[PDB]
């Protein structure tokens, strides 16, 4: 009963869990987490992000 | 708690450069072309102009 509740559990509740900081966002310093790259994260080296206002 | 890393009196600064953007590797797989013609030369492409002066 404790291993089939613990293998019920867990593939359960797997499908929800993910990983933070696997590296998807990509960046000029290779991928990274979502967390610490935002939209002015330059994709690639010497990219020109505008300040371009929201009309 | 403070956080660690705050505050920096000395070291006024220096007005930023002006941004000179690289074309992109990772979005372009090449060099973006302009016009386009046959150029049976060195290369020259669809677009020539030219200021007569005085
Ligand atoms: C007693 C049980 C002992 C087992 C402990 C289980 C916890 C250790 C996990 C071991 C696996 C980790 C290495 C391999 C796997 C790995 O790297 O995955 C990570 C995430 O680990 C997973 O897989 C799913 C985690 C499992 C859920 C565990 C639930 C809590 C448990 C501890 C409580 C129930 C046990 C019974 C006790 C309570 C009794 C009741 C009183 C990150 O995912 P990610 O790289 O982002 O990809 C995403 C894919 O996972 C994701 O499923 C997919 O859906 C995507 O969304 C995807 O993006």
């Amino acid at each position: 009963l404790g291993a089939f509740g613990a293998g019920t559990l867990v593939a359960f509740i797997g499908g929800l869990i993910k990983n933070p900081w696997k590296p998807v966002v990509p960046t000029a310093e290779g991928k990274k987490a979502v967390l610490w790259t935002s939209g002015w994260t330059p994709r690639f080296k010497g990219e020109t992000i505008y300040l371009a206002r929201a009309t | 708690c403070s956080p660690p890393g705050e505050t920096a009196s000395s070291e006024p600064g220096t007005t930023p450069a002006i941004w000179t953007g690289s074309p992109s590797p990772a979005a372009p797989s090449g060099e973006d072309h302009g016009g386009g013609h046959g150029a049976g030369a060195a290369g020259a492409g669809e677009t020539l102009t030219a200021e007569l002066k005085t």
